[PDB]
């Protein structure tokens, strides 16, 4: 069965979609904005009490399939919401005001291969012309300096960018679904792992958002809230500078959307257990990311 | 999450 404690396999997540927001019909609702290469439904969950013309925050998790700790929080985040909303403050005032959209597997073939094959999987499972080597980088394959640096035009790399933006299914259902929102959609938070990190743009290019003081203000007070738990120590700063270049990723290409808030997170650890990040550890990493998830919900809230 | 950095 389903466990917010354990990794769950796609066969578990997909029922646990529809579990929960069976269980929950005031505060979810369950759509798909897409299908996968290998026709798997991109499950979106939209967590909020019901009202007329609300904002909403965007959140996925799963972009790189061996990053375990990701998918696991976007779960946890539902479970939170459903069990605290009524009882603690803050994310009662959340639910009550705006939407979260909560992708909880976007590569999910990717997922499954993780499973079944092979555990250190990044990318897609879609097949490539010319070669037999499979997948592309999701986080390459985005209309943002797309293929231009941090990115490889070679199938057989874990950084391939694709064959043309937008070329996944899956990043194009993104993508899609976004713009199909943009007047609602305040900010974009794309879960990853591993380096506790919080970057926002650009990581195509060097350059800095307009808004980088904000940002940078803004990352910075979340891993100080973050660090409140455990001391966990999360560093913070524009893609390109903070971590490496990279072109392609949906982080930046949702900020040239217009959306102004948009945060990569990098979960635990530093490299101990990397992407095999034990068990025992899911709920204190799930724990402290709520807090910078929380605090940057409400920063969004007051700057409508 | 590229290896190996
Ligand atoms: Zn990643």
């Amino acid at each position: 069965g389903h466990s917010y404690e354990k990794y769950n396999n796609w066969e578990t997540i997909e029922a646990w979609t529809k579990q929960v927001t069976s269980e929950n019909p005031d505060l979810i609702s369950r759509t798909a904005i897409g299908t996968t290469f290998l026709g798997n439904n991109i499950y979106l969950l939209k967590v909020g009490k019901p009202g007329p013309n609300k904002p909403a925050i965007f959140m996925d998790c799963g972009f790189h399939a061996r990053e375990w700790i990701s998918h696991a929080f976007c779960q946890w985040f539902v479970r939170e919401a459903v069990l605290t909303y009524g009882y603690e403050s803050h994310m009662t005032e959340f639910l009550n005001k705006l939407d979260f959209y909560v992708l909880p597997v976007l590569n999910i073939d990717g997922y499954i291969y993780t499973w079944t094959k092979n555990r250190m999987w990044r990318k897609t499972r879609s097949t490539n012309a010319g070669t037999t080597c499979i997948g592309t980088d999701p986080n390459r394959n985005f209309d943002a300096g797309w293929c231009t640096t941090g990115a490889s035009t070679d199938p057989c790399d874990e950084t391939y960018c694709g064959s043309a933006a937008e070329s996944e299914k899956e990043t194009k259902a993104l993508a899609d679904f976004i713009r199909n929102n943009l007047s609602s959609i305040k900010a974009y938070l794309t879960i990853h792992s591993y380096s506790q990190m919080i970057l926002y743009p650009y990581s195509y290019d060097y350059k800095l958002p307009e808004n980088n003081a904000e940002l940078n203000n803004l990352a910075k007070a979340a891993v100080k809230e973050l660090a409140t738990l455990y001391g966990t120590k999360y560093t913070y700063g524009p893609g390109a500078t903070t971590i490496y270049p990279a072109a392609g990723g949906s982080d930046d290409w949702a900020y040239d959307q217009g959306i102004k808030y948009s945060f990569t997170f990098e979960l635990r650890d530093k490299g101990r257990y990397g992407f095999i990040l034990p068990e025992s550890q899911i709920q204190a990493t799930c724990e402290e990311t709520m807090l910078a998830i929380k605090y940057v919900t409400n920063y969004v809230l007051g700057h409508l | 999450x590229v290896y190996a950095f």
